[PDB]
This record gives C-alpha cells, sequence and structure tokens, in this order.
C-alpha cells in the first residue's frame, strides 16, 4: 500500500544553486507516455 | 494531512521503506505522475486518497478532485526544479529549460539528473506557481537525462 509524507513548502529559492544545460531535443511521445529521440 | 505542500510517495512493499516518486498537494487535490502510482490508492495517515483523474500518455493523475495546477513555463525565464530525491531533504535547483520539439507542439525539458524516484517533483515559475511536474523524458547520448515540463489541464 503507498503513503504520502510531506516534504516541504513549495517556494522560489532566491539563490539556489543553479545548475544544468538547455538542450533543443527531437521527440516521439508514444501511446504509453514513453518518450525517445529522433536522429 | 492536506497541507499544501510537496509530499514523498512511499511504499513498504519491498524491503524497508521505499521512496517511489513525489507529488504536490494543492488545494485539497494531490498530484503526481501516473508511473509513479499507477492510479493505485493512496494513504495520508489514517485518511485514504482514491484516484480521480487519469492518463497514461500524459503521465499524470489527480487525487480527490480534478487537475488544479495550470500555470505555465514562459519559454524565457529560469525555472526551479524543487527536487525531493530518496533519503534526502527537498532542494531548489535553479535552470533555464530547454525544448522537446514534437510533431503536436514543443514542451520546455530541463536537463537535471535525479534518481527515478524523484518524479513528481514539481518545476516552479519565479512566483512559486507550478509549472508541471518532473519525471518523464528521455536519456540522451551522454547517459543524462532531459526531463519533460509535464503540465495538466485544469478544467
Ligand atoms: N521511474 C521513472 C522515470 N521514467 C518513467 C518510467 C515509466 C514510465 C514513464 C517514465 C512514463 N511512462 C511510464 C524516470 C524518472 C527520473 Cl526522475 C529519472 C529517470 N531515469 N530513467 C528513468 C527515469
Amino acid at each position: 500500500d503507498m503513503y504520502i509524507e510531506r516534504a516541504g513548502d513549495i517556494t522560489w529559492e532566491k539563490d539556489a544553486e543553479v545548475t544544468g544545460n538547455s538542450p533543443r531535443l527531437d521527440v516521439a511521445l508514444d501511446e504509453s507516455g514513453d518518450f525517445s529521440l529522433v536522429e | 494531512e492536506t497541507t499544501d505542500g510537496v509530499y514523498r510517495v512511499m511504499t513498504r512493499r519491498l524491503l524497508g521503506s521505499t521512496q517511489v516518486g513525489v507529488g504536490v498537494m494543492q488545494e485539497g487535490v494531490f498530484h503526481t505522475m501516473w508511473h509513479v502510482t499507477k492510479g493505485a490508492a493512496l494513504r495520508s495517515g489514517e485518511g485514504r486518497l482514491d484516484p480521480y483523474w487519469g492518463d497514461v500518455k500524459q503521465d499524470l493523475v489527480s487525487y480527490c478532485g480534478p487537475w488544479k495546477l495550470d500555470a505555465a513555463w514562459d519559454g524565457l525565464s529560469e525555472v526551479q526544479l524543487l527536487a525531493v530525491p530518496p533519503g534526502e531533504r527537498a532542494k531548489n535547483i535553479q535552470t533555464l529549460p530547454g525544448i522537446f520539439k514534437t510533431k503536436d507542439g514543443d514542451i520546455g525539458a530541463v536537463a537535471l539528473d535525479y534518481p527515478a524516484g524523484t518524479s513528481g517533483s514539481p518545476i516552479l515559475d519565479k512566483c512559486g506557481r507550478v509549472i508541471g511536474l518532473y519525471g518523464n523524458g528521455v536519456v540522451i547520448k551522454n547517459g543524462s537525462y532531459v526531463s519533460a515540463i509535464t503540465q495538466g489541464k485544469r478544467e
């Protein structure tokens, strides 16, 4: 049986760790909700 | 507990307590990704949360009521992933999203790497509004993970 526990508030944190890139990807979404890459 | 906020989705079916995902509680409705619960009922203390709406293709599901989250990424600004990783504290990670180009349109995408149990972690705009959930995407050449900014529709 699944259960939930509170983990925090939903707020924007000013001066948070800024990381990650911004890729432009050609994707496809199938009937099962799974993404795949095209070329 | 029906307090607004971010919640861990746990199971006791496996060894010890295992985190399968995360979700958002907003306006009395619990929102998560379909692949986390598979549409099964959830427990919150003594209370029961029954599914209300779900869709395998969108990979979303709402408990106690219709989907409430309708804010959208503006296509220009940086956003925050409120990552809630298994066994670790909630943590805001600011990033500028990329794009998933599809035959049905472009969708925002966050290029951040987290365990599969982080699925359902909300993505927020500068006002703290939930613009979507993290946990449905693709694995690129690099071996890294890139998730869509998956948002539902509010009726
Ligand atoms: N767990 C899980 C996630 N994938 C998933 C798994 C099953 C389905 C979908 C997405 C939609 N259709 C069914 C997932 C989430 C994160 Cl945060 C990272 C990850 N890396 N590899 C899978 C992975």
